[PDB]
Formats: structure tokens, sequence, C-alpha cells
């Protein structure tokens, strides 16, 4: 293979073959990596890495192939997990300090005790004799100690040799000599294979004077080409990340005993107040008001003592403890001669490079200036890191590790094309995340990890990929919707963070509405969960979104249902099945926590009366029959086949009669909840009287009375007395009467004794008598 | 966890240290040129390289101006270095003015004005942190009515025939927000029910008052010093295929602000006592309207007959009448 | 909206028209579009006339005009050169994108495809000249190459163009095997796969197998390999199906891609004697010697240690051992000039045959091998131990 | 199904049995001589349990017929190693496998 330095055709073909080998196993294709381990072996890889007469292109290709086969997957996993700090609280965590000793000198980055949770590192042994087929999880094994020792030795040799500026670099070019080797070193350092001693040695190699622990020049001061400068910038970026992680862990360690002191003290103050509550009720009230505030406000106002701020009741001892720790943290961050520090070293090196050469690579310019800004703004690192910092107790460590592994699996699958196996894998991951307890017990950790964002990225990938033509993988959309609904339900803050995406969800609200057995797993359901039982978000709802929902409802009321007419259902001129869900979402929008929202109710009523087609064939006018006539016709349709079913199991049966009845009931319930309140009617708000008059004009009293008077079908016990229960998915469910009564009470109201008695005679009393007759145990 | 969040919000975030002037001086220093010994084409300094990178990114054709982490950081650094901030004497006042001129030269000698114009043009009228930082940097460079920066900006606009700059400027002008009596009453009802979300105080009323003030102060600084060239170019662009009347757009926004202020006046007319948040909103709206009035006064201050005729034929009179009504009854 | 434009006797109130000027580039592109439509329709009509009835006369076939227009269009759809300034490059890229969009919206991709299809009904230049004469026969291959280059330039770097061509990809791949169209079709396919993800979504197993068959039956072309690389991943997103198909259909064969292994260096040592047989020569024809091995590690490295003993023959009275390589990898019996014995096999011409012997075992420590050579009747014999 | 001949003799009596872990150290080549797997490359002996369908039963039977400390060459037909499906990416369909197996230890 060393003869390829003079055979250009074979050299190019083999280089592109190595590129194809990398491509086929790119992005965590462990099966393909295991297969490639046969064609390219560990001894061949090591020989290619170590040989000095290797052609540059083949050397780079083999370095890339080694990294992709054996290290890329775990390196990518760890680098993805990097920007999140989950620090379990143990005695090891508590033992962490900002500085190694009293002398405030920065230690070398990386070395020390770090307790932040990191992804588990696992490899599978490549063996084609075995038939287990379970080795296709995890990347193939490789000798990590041997690779690390070889990398250190080769980097030392390269530093010693290139310092002489010889005309014989490995690969024929300084780039070919350094870029692959430094890329391998950076990958290993990202993986965290290097221990304390090897970290010390390689930091000495990178820069001897700055990293010296108490002529010869490091890699930073060597007059590097641009790709090597970019790799060095990546290395310094990782070192800064290590410093930030150490700072975060030290902050958590201090926060432990600081919070321990604060909590015991607050208990003492509350006990003192309870012992001395007797001077005045008012004085006790506004001195215990601090305890009545939410815990976030308690923490904030207990910490509100940075400058003066006598409102803070924190004693001077605890204040001095926090102040001393804050001063230590600022000194470590560098807020307040040999550089002797990574911050200076990076700053001077970047400025020197920029003023030494006109950099032709925009990526290099951006990396260098990002690094310089990060060095100067040490506070910004903590500002971005602390929101992503979460602490847990020891008992939750294993569950948190499992949840992080599942989240990493989902995030990794985000980088591959959507397929059947990918759908299966990520559905399994989402289900595991459901069954994990930390998901329920730590909503703030979930939001900090931003899991809803990843799930919606998956959702967008599935939907926007030609959702207009056909939605491929609807099971995945259903699973994502279920996940997002549970995420809404877990916490109120999760609901608010979820509410930010109402526009997209309402835009794609028509994904799986008309298909049963997937209710509660549609984007409309996700939006309804986001708005559910939250007065703030219900008020934050907007007329454009409500108008979008009303337009969708009008389209449903004007046009038929395409899947149903294709499947064989009779073609009626409207879509009750899809309209009902929009009505339900509007009901959630206008009604919240047992009370109506006046603004939303008025807006919805105005939009509905602007577009009268939303009420269906009946209630539209110009030849539309009454509500009672429509309900009776729907009852007849449900009873009679060839009009209720398709006539060419719940997927095949839609029960159009029940669909129509449920749509009308939902519309009536929505109008009843949109109706104003009786005290406001007494006050005399012209808008309220207008709304009531509009609703009364829409719904005649006689129609409601007749629908309430419509009889039911009770079960019978005949032919040996076995219970014959009529099917309810086709029948007249009492929820329709419940909606009727809700509207009747809210809009019309019953005040006249004569009207109440007539309504009792023609309406409820038959139902009461039938319910009494159904007192038989088997019938009950 | 609660303590960590509170510490981040109260102590770490509130920490402020001043480094922008030193950092930009270090970037501007060329350094070790004779040691470099090449000197083939008078190499550029790191600050010039950074400004060139940002300008090339802005000039690159894209459908949407993507947010730039780096552009936030360095535009803020540049503006802070530019401003670098009782009775004082004429000598020290002139010293401060000369220092400001030198600090603005440090940037506009390297293409900062062209970067600002390019970024505003690429914003395409969509409000965001990009255009906010760009406007802040432009204000910092143009503070005091920098004639050199004004000339550079006008020359660049005329040479490039940038209709997109004015189109995006106008789009931002309509995108600027005003007072919102609806969603102010919603906030009042939320306060009445008593429980507030974990998010900060509702700023839906006057969504970006700082952004609006920055935009109109940028326009005022463009026209500052009775610069007839800008005063006429904003009204009409001779060399461009399409023209946009910035003066009339400013009049339209002023009318919108006047209508919103009248809306809050009528809301608070019955109530004897002004609520604290209503006073907040009134103060912010008054500040925005004051900035708009100053911008118009700068349009017309140095006698510009075209701008004066445009204002006379515009809807300024209705806004002035409404403002007079509001002034009288608030008094 | 599709509002019909008519003439009325009084019109309407809203009948005013505003005028918007067109850019000079747009006007030039539109006129170029008209000219190319005219010329290519003439060419297509001529090809159809020849195909229907071989008149070979009274048919235009503007070969020179088509070639010149193809060259002009290729120059027109040229990416800006890299040494140009950044803003000039941006302006030229914008102009190129506008030109491509205008051509696609006028439908010139289909016109180029139709011309290529009409040209592909003739297998060879001589076959085309059979119906069109030598000038057209000679220019046939050049016109096909220019048409493919024009298609690649038209759809290169344009996501809309590549997405629209995704539906026509199958027709393109259907003619990979034609020699005259291989390079152009490969370049066009590479552009489409690099740009449009829908291209990858449409590509199936049969197309991948056709590409691998192109590799198998056309040689070692790295552009095909780059096309496979582009099929593997696009825009940082991997296609597991494509990766699995490429792996399972390319790697296990080990007959197309170059194969690599680690081979122990092998050194050969000989005494100073030279045994030869010739008519009237004074050299004895029977010879005997022994080799005793004191130490042998079966596996110094991951590959078994090589140890063979025997006789090697020179090539025509020359002290150089005939055949074989000087450096390493090959030992005794790895050529038709040497004859060796490794303990289990008889090596000659790099082919091993198992030989039976008492206590059949590979050469190990404390082993004596006796080699006998006879040239009266040419024969080499071995005796392990006694 | 698997056909075995020696390379270095073993002890001749110690054989794998019921429920034992054979620690072998092998290298695998196709019938054309191309190598496809080797425990020597990974520098780790291959441990597998007897009678529990962990390996291809051609390899299983060869190891069972071997003795402790022995080196043997095993030829496995396609019907006993991987069938007509092959192993995707490394073993092609209907491939006869050749193994140089050394029985390092029994446990």
């Amino acid at each position: 293979i060393l003869e390829l330095t003079e055979q250009e055709e074979l050299l190019k073909f083999h280089y592109h073959t190595l590129r194809l080998y990398s491509a086929v196993c790119a992005l965590g294709n462990h099966r393909v990596a295991h297969a490639l381990c046969s064609h390219v072996d560990e001894p061949q890889l090591l020989y290619a890495i170590e040989n000095k007469y290797m052609p540059g292109l083949l050397r780079a290709g083999y370095y890339d192939l080694l990294i992709d086969i054996h290290l890329s997957s775990y390196a990518t996993a760890r680098l993805m997990m990097n920007n999140e700090y989950i620090v379990p609280m143990t005695e090891e965590t508590k033992s962490i300090t900002l500085f190694p000793d009293e002398n405030k000198k920065h230690g070398l980055p990386g070395i020390g005790l770090s307790t932040s949770l990191r992804p588990r590192m696992q490899f599978s042994s490549p063996s084609f004799v075995s038939i287990s087929n379970e080795c296709y999880q995890y990347s193939p094994e490789f000798p990590l100690d041997i690779l690390k020792s070889k990398t250190i030795q080769m980097l030392t040799e390269a530093v010693k040799e290139g310092s002489l500026h010889a005309r014989d670099p490995v690969g024929g070019t300084t780039e070919f000599l350094f870029v692959p080797l430094i890329k391998l070193f950076y990958t290993l350092l990202i993986m965290g294979i290097f221990h304390n001693e090897d970290l010390k040695h390689i930091l000495q190699l990178i820069e001897p004077s700055v990293f010296k622990e108490a002529p010869k020049e490091g890699l930073l001061q060597m007059k590097l080409p641009e790709p090597v400068k970019l790799q060095m910038c990546l290395l310094l970026q990782y070192l800064c990340d290590c410093q930030v992680r150490h700072r975060i862990e030290a902050i958590v360690a201090f926060s432990d005993d600081f919070v321990a002191k604060l909590q015991d003290n607050q208990r003492f103050r509350y006990n003192e107040v309870m012992q001395a509550l007797n001077m005045s009720a008012a004085l006790t009230a506004r001195k215990t008001k601090e305890f009545r505030s939410p815990p976030q406000e308690q923490i904030n106002m207990l910490l509100n003592f940075k400058d003066d701020k006598s409102e803070c009741p924190c004693p001077e001892e605890i204040r001095d403890q926090l102040l001393d720790f804050h001063e230590d943290l600022m000194t470590h961050c560098g807020i307040e001669k040999k550089s002797s520090t990574l911050q200076q070293l990076i700053s001077e090196t970047m400025v020197r490079w920029a003023q030494e050469s006109v950099i032709e690579d925009p990526e290099l310019v951006r990396a260098m200036f990002v690094l310089l800004h990060r060095q100067y703004d040490g506070i910004g690192g903590l500002v971005r890191a602390l929101p992503k910092t979460y602490t847990i107790n020891g008992v939750s460590v294993e569950d948190t590790i499992n949840l992080l592994a599942s989240l990493g699996q989902i995030r990794s699958l985000l980088s591959v094309r959507m397929g059947k196996e990918e759908e299966k894998l990520m559905i399994r991951g989402l289900g595991d995340i459901m069954n994990n307890k930390v998901f329920y017990q730590h909503p703030n950790l979930m939001r900090a990890l931003g899991m809803h964002e990843t799930v919606m990225e998956v959702m967008v990938n599935v939907l926007g990929g030609g959702e207009s033509k056909e939605i491929t993988f609807p099971k995945m959309v259903a699973n994502c919707c279920r996940f997002l609904c549970y995420f809404c339900r877990i916490s109120r803050q999760n609901q608010k963070a979820m509410f930010d995406h109402l526009s997209y969800l309402l835009e794609n609200s028509s994904v799986g509405l008309a298909s049963p057995a997937m209710r509660g797993s549609t984007p409309l359901d996700v939006a309804a969960a986001s708005v559910m039982d939250n007065n703030e978000l219900a008020l934050a709802l907007r007329e454009p979104d409500l108008e979008k929902v009303v337009r969708y409802l009008a389209g449903c009321g004007l046009q038929s249902c395409q899947m149903l007419v294709s499947k064989g259902y009779p073609d009626i001129g409207w879509n009750p099945v899809e309209g009902e869900r929009y009505l339900d979402f509007l009901r959630f929008a206008v009604f919240c926590n047992g009370e109506s929202v006046e603004e939303n109710a008025n807006v919805v009523v105005r939009l509905l009366i602007r577009r009268p087609e939303c009420f269906g064939p009946a209630l539209r006018g110009e030849g539309g029959n009454g509500l009672l006539a429509a309900m009776e016709e729907a009852i007849k349709i449900a009873e009679d086949p060839s009009r209720d079913g398709p006539s060419p199991e719940e997927d095949d049966t839609i029960h159009m009669g029940n669909a129509i009845m449920t749509f009308y009931s939902a519309l009536i319930d929505l109008l009843g909840r949109c109706a104003p309140e009786m005290h406001l009617i007494h006050a005399g708000k012209g808008e309220a009287i207008r709304i009531r008059s509009i609703l009364r004009s829409l719904i005649p009293l006689g129609d409601l009375v007749g629908v309430i008077s419509i009889a039911f079908q009770m079960p019978t016990i005949a032919k040996d007395g076995n219970v014959v229960e009529p099917d309810m998915s086709a029948g007249f469910c009492p929820d329709h009467k419940a909606a009727m009564v809700l509207f009747l009470d809210s809009v019309y109201g019953i005040e006249v004794q004569d009207f109440l008695l007539h309504l009792l005679e023609v309406g409820f009393l038959p139902d009461l008598r039938a319910a009494a007759s159904l007192d038989t145990a088997a019938l009950s | 966890n609660l303590f960590l969040q509170g510490y981040e919000k109260s102590w770490i975030e509130t920490e402020e240290h001043y480094f922008e002037d030193k950092l930009i001086e270090d970037l501007a220093k060329p350094g070790a040129e004779p040691p470099e010994e090449d000197e083939g084409t008078k190499r550029v300094d790191p600050l010039h390289q950074l400004i060139l990178l940002f300008s090339r990114t802005a000039l690159t054709e894209k459908c949407k101006l993507e947010e730039d982490f780096l552009y936030m950081a360095y535009a803020d650094i540049m503006a802070k270095s530019c401003h670098d901030e009782e009775v004082k004497s004429f000598e020290e006042k002139e010293m401060e003015k000369q220092k400001l001129l030198y600090q603005q030269a440090r940037l506009h000698d390297r293409g900062a004005a062209e970067m600002v114009l390019q970024t505003i043009s690429a914003s395409k009228g969509e409000t965001g942190p990009m255009v906010a930082a760009t406007l802040k940097l432009g204000i910092a460079i143009l503070n005091g009515g920098n004639s050199t920066v004004q000339q550079k900006m006008l020359d660049y606009l005329k040479e490039k025939k940038d209709v997109g700059f004015f189109q995006s400027l106008a789009g931002l002008m309509q995108s600027c927000s005003v007072l919102d009596l609806n969603a102010f009453e919603r906030q009042n009802k939320a306060e009445g029910l008593g429980m507030v979300t974990e998010e900060g105080s509702g700023e839906k009323v006057l969504q970006d008052d700082e952004f609006t003030c920055d935009l109109f102060r940028f326009l005022q600084l463009l026209c500052e010093g009775h610069n007839s060239d800008f005063q006429n170019y904003l009204r009409t662009q001779t060399g461009n295929n399409t023209t946009v009347n910035i003066i009339i757009s400013t009049v339209d926004y002023l009318l919108r602000v006047q209508e919103s202020i009248s809306d809050f006046y009528w809301y608070y007319s019955g109530k004897d006592v002004i609520d604290e948040q209503g006073q907040r909103n009134f103060s912010k709206a008054i500040q925005v309207a004051k900035q708009v009035f100053n911008t118009l006064t700068e349009y017309i201050q140095g006698p510009c007959t075209g701008n004066q005729q445009s204002l006379a034929h515009s809807r300024l009179w209705d806004a002035v009448v409404g403002f007079l009504h509001v002034f009288a009854h608030m008094q | 909206i599709q509002r019909k434009a008519i003439m009325h006797h009084e019109g309407h109130m809203d009948d005013g028209i505003s005028l918007s000027r067109s850019q000079h580039e747009e006007s030039r592109t539109a006129r170029v579009i008209r000219s190319t439509v005219f010329l290519f329709n003439r060419f297509i009509r001529g090809l159809d006339a020849l195909s229907k009835k071989a008149k070979a006369s009274t048919v235009d076939l503007p070969i020179e005009s088509v070639s010149l227009s193809l060259q002009d269009l290729i120059g027109y759809f040229h990416p800006p050169d890299e040494h140009l300034e950044h803003e000039d490059k941006q302006n030229r890229l914008r102009a190129l994108k506008n030109r491509q969009n205008l051509f696609q919206e006028e439908g010139m991709i289909n016109l180029v495809l139709e011309c290529i299809d009409r040209l592909h009904v003739y297998s060879s230049a001589a076959h085309f000249a059979d119906v069109a004469g030598r000038e057209a026969g000679e220019s046939w291959k050049s016109i096909l190459n220019s048409l493919y280059e024009l298609l690649a330039a038209l759809i290169r770097g344009n996501r809309k163009n590549c997405a629209q061509f995704s539906g026509s990809l199958d027709w393109l791949i259907s003619r990979l095997e034609r020699l005259e169209a291989s390079s152009g079709i490969l370049e066009v396919l590479h552009c489409v796969l690099v740009e449009s993800p829908e291209a990858l979504n449409i590509i199936k197993e049969g197309h991948i197998k056709s590409i691998i068959s192109l590799l198998d039956k056309h040689g070692r072309n790295h552009k095909v390999l780059d096309v496979l690389c582009s099929l593997c991943v696009c825009h940082g997103v991997a296609v597991r199906s494509n990766q699995h198909l490429i792996c399972d259909n390319l790697l296990p064969g080990r007959d197309l891609l170059l194969q690599t292994r680690l081979v122990n260096h092998v050194s050969s040592m000989r005494p100073n004697i030279f045994l030869g047989v010739s008519e009237g020569s004074a050299q004895y024809k029977k010879w005997y010697y022994e080799l005793m091995v004191d130490h042998t590690e079966p596996f110094v490295t991951a590959e078994a240690t090589h140890l063979r003993v025997g006789w090697a023959s020179t090539e025509g009275y020359s002290p150089y051992p005939g055949g074989g390589e000087e450096w390493g990898g090959n030992g005794v019996g790895d050529d038709l000039f040497s004859y060796g014995f490794d303990g289990l096999h008889l090596w000659s011409g790099c082919i091993a045959r198992t030989v039976s012997s008492p206590n059949q075992h590979l050469l190990r420590t404390d082993d004596v091998i006796s080699c006998c050579l006879d040239l009266s009747a040419p024969s080499i014999s071995f005796r392990i131990n006694g | 199904g698997v056909e075995i001949e020696t390379i270095s003799p073993g002890d001749g009596r110690t054989f794998p049995k019921k429920g034992q872990t054979c620690v072998v150290h092998y290298t695998g080549m196709l019938q054309n001589g191309k190598k496809f797997d080797s425990s020597r490359d990974r520098n780790k002996p291959f441990k597998f349990r007897i009678g529990k369908q962990e390996v291809i039963k051609g390899f299983e039977e060869g190891a069972a017929q071997m003795s402790l400390g022995q080196r043997a060459k095993l030829t496995c037909t396609p019907d006993v190693a991987y069938g007509a499906t092959g192993h995707p990416g490394v073993i092609p369909p209907n491939a006869t496998l050749i193994f140089d197996v050394e029985l390092l230890n029994l446990e």
C-alpha cells in the first residue's frame, strides 16, 4: 500500500473507498460498522495510524474510518449530552470545591472529581462466528488504552519533529500530518478516555508554560495552517466546557450546605413567629406574608441581598457565606507576565493568529471569535449553564440514567431518515420515557432537557414531509401527540411552554380527526391539552387562532368527509365527525375550571354567527329543519342500516347517526357555555344581552323541550332473561340530553313555575321513572 | 434547584463588568507588522476581519435572516465600546465629543456602517434580535450626528441601489407595536384572579418599545444635522426602481400611537386613580411618541420643503388633534 | 384565478393597467428561451422525420446550430469562478439561479430530456450516420455529451429543479449501461442526489444494484463511488435502508473494491552452492541436505509465522532466483521456480497440497527436515525427522 | 457436516463436554483464502458455551471433536455454517468456511 504514492488512479479509488466505508457506517450504523470490522481490522487500522510513509489521503481516510467505526457513536452521544448538567447529590458531589487548595490557582481542565451524569460507554465484540445477533447494539470494540498511548506518542513525535520544519512530514503535508492525528486526539478527549496523568502529559504537549504544574514550544505557537488552527480551536472549546462543568459542580456542592443552612433558619424564624404571634393579628399577617409566597418567591427574596436591600431577612452569617462563595466564583471565572491561565492563553493566541494571518476560512474566523468572546464573557457561560443545571438525590440516579439513555436514543434517531424501524425504535423510547418515574416526578428537568422540542421536531419531520398528499407513519404522529398531551398534563409550567406552539398545532389540527381509535392523539388534542384548565392560557388565546378553528369547523360543515365517502359511507353534505372535535376544542377554549371565559365566548359566538354554516345542515336556515327534526332524523338514520354504516371493528364503523347527534350536542353545549352569566345580565351589559338574544334566536325553546322529551331505549332481558344492552355507539346517549339541559339552563333559564312543571311533565319525569324501573340488579 | 435558579436570576445575571473598549482596542491594534514582514497589500486588523465576516454573512442570499449568536455578542460589544458611558465645562464637553468621534471612527473605518445597512436590508422587515442589535449598533455609531458615517451610509445606499433596505425598514415600521387595551384588560383580569404564571410581568402592551425607540432614533440620527441628502432620500429614492415614503410611514405609526394613547385615556377617564401598570404603559407610550415626534422634527427641522409638504398633505393633523385632546384632559 | 381577457365595447371601471419593467437579464433569458425552443423543436422534428421515414433529404437537422447553441447555453449556465470577489460571486450565483428558475418554468428540462431520448434511439455513431450522414454521425456523441452537461448545469444547485427531476430519475438511471451516456448520466444523478432529499426517497434497491453493476462492468470509477456516498447520507441525515443495501450488495463480494491485509515480511536464505544438470556436465545429479529448527513461535503476530524449506531454481544460468518478489510476502513455493515443504503441505506455484506423513504436524521446535534433489529423473523428496 | 484435520497435536484425551466453556483462539477464512474474522486480531480469546446454540454448529462440532491444547483446521459447508442467506455484509451466500482454531482452555 506504500506503493500507492506513485499510482494516482488506485490512490484516488482507495481514498474514495475509505470515504464510502465511512459513509455506510455514518451516524450510528452499528451493524454496518461490525460488518466493516471484517474488511478493515484492528491491526490494519493501527498500522495505518502509526505508519509514517503512508500517503496523506489514505492516512486521513484511515483515521476517519477508525473514528467512525469505533469512536464516532459514543463521541457524538457524549458531545450531545455535554451542554446539560445533571449533578446527582452524593458525598462525592459535596466534596467538590472550586479550587484544589487555599492557594487560588486554577487546576488543569478535566482532571479532578466530576459527578455529573454522563452517558454510559458500552461496546460489542465483533465476532462473526457467533449467531447471537445482539451485538448490533453499541459500537465495535477497540483497544482504547493502546490507541491512547499511540496517540500521545505520535503527537509528541509530531510536536518534536515539526518544530524543526522538516521537508518530510507524514503524508507529505503538515495538514496531512496534523489534522487526522489531532482529530483522533480530540475525539478521544471528547470521549473522556484520558486519565489524569495522560491529560497532564497531553496538556504539556499542547502548551508547556501555561499548563506547567508546580526552545520548548507547544502546539499553539507553531505557525499552523488553517484546518489545524480550527482543530486547536475545537480543543480549546472543549477545555473551556470542562472548566464550565467544574464550576457548575462546585456551585451545586456549595448550594447543598447553603440551602441546608437556609432551610433550618427559616424553620427557626417561623417557629419564633408562631411563638410570638400575639402582639397583633395584622402584624403577624404581614410578617408571615413571606411564608405565604410561593417557594420561588421565597428563594428570590431570601437571595435579594446582593447590594444593600434591607428587605432581605437573611442573617449576616449566611449572607457572608454566600458573598465569599460568590467572590471565589468570580475569581475562578476571571472577572477580577506569564499567562498561566487558559483564559489569557486563548485570548492572546486568537488575537495573535488574527493579526498574523488574514484567515480565509469563515468557519475558522467564527470559531476563533466565538472562543475569544467566551473567554471574555465568563459570566455568560454560567448564565447559559445554570438553567440547564439540575440536581437529584441518590435514589433517582439509575432512573435518571435510563431516562437520559432513552432521550439520547431519540435525539440520535432525529439525525436519520424516517422509516419503519426508526418509528419502532423511537416509539419504544417514548414508551420507556413514559414508564420512567423521573418523567412524572421532575417536570422542570424534562423541560430543561427540552424533550418536547425533540418530540415536536419528530412530529414536524413526519407531518411536513408531504402531509398535504398523504401522512406516512400516522402511528408515530399518534405516539408523539400522546407524549405531548401527557407532558401538558404533568405540570402547569409544561403546559405554558407547550402553549407556545399553538399556531403549528392548529395548522396541522386536521391530521387524524376523522379516524376513531386515535382520539386523544392528534395535534388538535395536543392544543386542547395545552389550553386545558388554565385561565392564563385561555385568556392568552387569540382571535386569529379562534378564527382558524372556526374556519376549519365551517369547512367541515360545508364539505363531506373524504375518507368516509371513499370507504363507502353515504355522502351527506357535511362532516359531523370532524366538526365535533373542533367544537370540543372551542368548548375548552371558552370554558375553563367550571366557569366561562367572557372574551373567548364572545369571540367564538361572533365568529360562529359570522359563519352560520358551522351549525350544520339544520340550524343554518334557508331550508334547514329544526334541531328537534334533525335529531329525530339522526335517530332514524342510526336505527336504519345502509345509512348509518358504510355497507360496501370501530375503525370500519363510524355510526353516522351518533356522529350527527354528537355534533349537534357538542355545538349546543359550546353555545351554552358561551352564554353569559346571570349576574352580568342583571348588571345589564349590552354585549351580554346581545349574546343571549342571539342564542335564543338560534335555538327555539320548543326544540330543546322536544329533544329532552325524546325517549330512550332501555335494555331488555328476554329469551332466558340474558341482558340485551343496545349498542351505545349507535344509540341516543344521555350526554346529548345533558348538553340540551346545560344550554336550556344557561340561555333560556327556567323561572316560571308553569314552565318548570310543564318541562317536568314532558321531559325529565319519564327518564326518572325509567331509571327507577332499571333498579333491577342485573339491569342496574 | 430553586436556589440555583434564583442565584442565576439575581446574582450571576446582575453581575456587570466593563471590557468592551479594551477588547475592541486590542482587536483594532494591528501589531507586529514589521515582524510579519510580508506587507504585500496592507493586511487587515482582526476587527476589520470580524466586520468583513459579518458583512459577507449579511450579503449572502437567504430567505430569512438567521439568528446569529455571534452577531448578538459582538454587535453589543461594539455599541458599548462606542458609547463608553452634572455641570461640565466646554473643554471637557469637547473632550468627550472627540473621544466619541474616535471611538466611532474605530468602527466605521472598518465597514461597520455598511454592515448595519446590509443587516437591516437582509432583515426583510421581520423584527428580531438581529435587527435590534443592528439598530443599537447603528445608533452607537451615529450618536451626535456623525457626518462621516452619514455620508458613508448614503454613498453605500446610492451605489448599491438597495430597495431592500427601505422595504425592510418600512416593514419593521409597520411591525412596530402599540398600546393594547385588549390584553391589557386581560392582564387586569389575571391580576384580579390573583395567580400569575412563572413568566415575568406581561409586556404584551408595547411589545418592543425599546426596539421602536431604537428604530426611530436610528432614523433621527440618519437625518441628524439637517442632512438634506438623507432628508430627501428617505422621502424619495431617485436612483431606485421602487420608492418608499419613510416620512409617511412615520406619520402612520404616530397616528397609531396617538390612537392607542387616546384608547387608554378613555379607559382611565372614568377611574379617578391611575393604576401603577397603567402609569407604566402611559410612560412607555409617551416615550415612544416623544421619539417619533423628535424623528419628524429632525425630518423637517433644517428647512426641507419636500418633507414639509409631505407632512402637510399627510395625516399628521389628526394625530396632533388627538394629542392635544389627550394633553388637555390628562392635564 | 384564471380571469379571461377580452375586448368589450365600453369595458369596465377597473380596467387600468400598471406597467412593471423587466430586468435586462430576465429579457435576455426569455429571448434565449424562445430561440432554444425554436431550435430544439426543429431538431426534434428532424429526428422524428428521420425515424419515421429515412428520407435523408429535405430535412434540416441543424447540427452545427445545435452544437453552437449547446456550447452557448453551457457557458450561460456556468457557476462563477472561485477567484472572483465575494459580492460578484453572489451576484453571479443569483443570476444563475434566476436563469435556472426561468428555464424550468418554461419547461426546458423536458425539452432536453426529449432531445436526449430521441438521440438515444441510435446505439452508435455509425448507426446514426446510417440515417443522417457522416456529419450528424460524427457530431452525435458530442451533442449527447453537451446535452447531458446542459442538463447537469440546469439542475445543479437548485433544489426545486432537482425535486422536479426526482420523478424523472428512473428514466435517467434506466440508461446507465450505455457507454456514451455513462458520465453525463452519472453527473446528473450525483447533482440530483446531492441536492434533493426526494431523490433519495425515490431511489430504491434496484437503482442501487444498477449502480453497483455499473461499477462491476465498467471498472473502478470513483465518481460512481461518490454517488454511492451521496446515496448513503444527505444534509447530515443518514438513510439506513440505502446504507444496508450498499453494504450487503458491495462488501461481501470482495471482487470489485481493493482489498487490504497485513502480511508478515518473508525472507529467503540460501547456501553458496549452485546445482545444475546439463548434457556433458561434470555436476553430480543427486544432492541431499538437512534443516533442523531449534525455535519457532507459531504466532509472533496475529498471522501465523511462515517457515518453508526446500529447493529453488534459477532462471537460465542467472544467480538471481527466478520469479517471485525481492521484498517480501512470498517464500519458497510461492512461484513456479521454487519447491518447498512447510511440514503439512507441498508448496509450488503458490498452491499448497496436503501431504501425509507419520505424526502429521506443522514444523515446530526440534524438528529435522531432510531434502533430497535428483536431476537424472527430476524429483524433489522430503523426509521429516527419519 | 464439518471436517477436521490437525495442525498441532493436543493432549489427546481432554475433550469439551456437557455444559463447559471452550476458550478457543481462532481465525476464519473463506474457501478462496480471504480472511473475514480472527480473535487473534482482537487479541482476546473467544469464549463460548457448549450445546447452547451460541455459535454456528459447524464450529461447535469442530470444537467438540478437538482436544485441549490442540490446533485444528475445520472446514464447514454452507449448510452447517450460514446456509444460503449468508451473513449480510461479510459472508456471501453459500460460502464454505475455513477456521484455524486452537483450543486454549476448558472451563
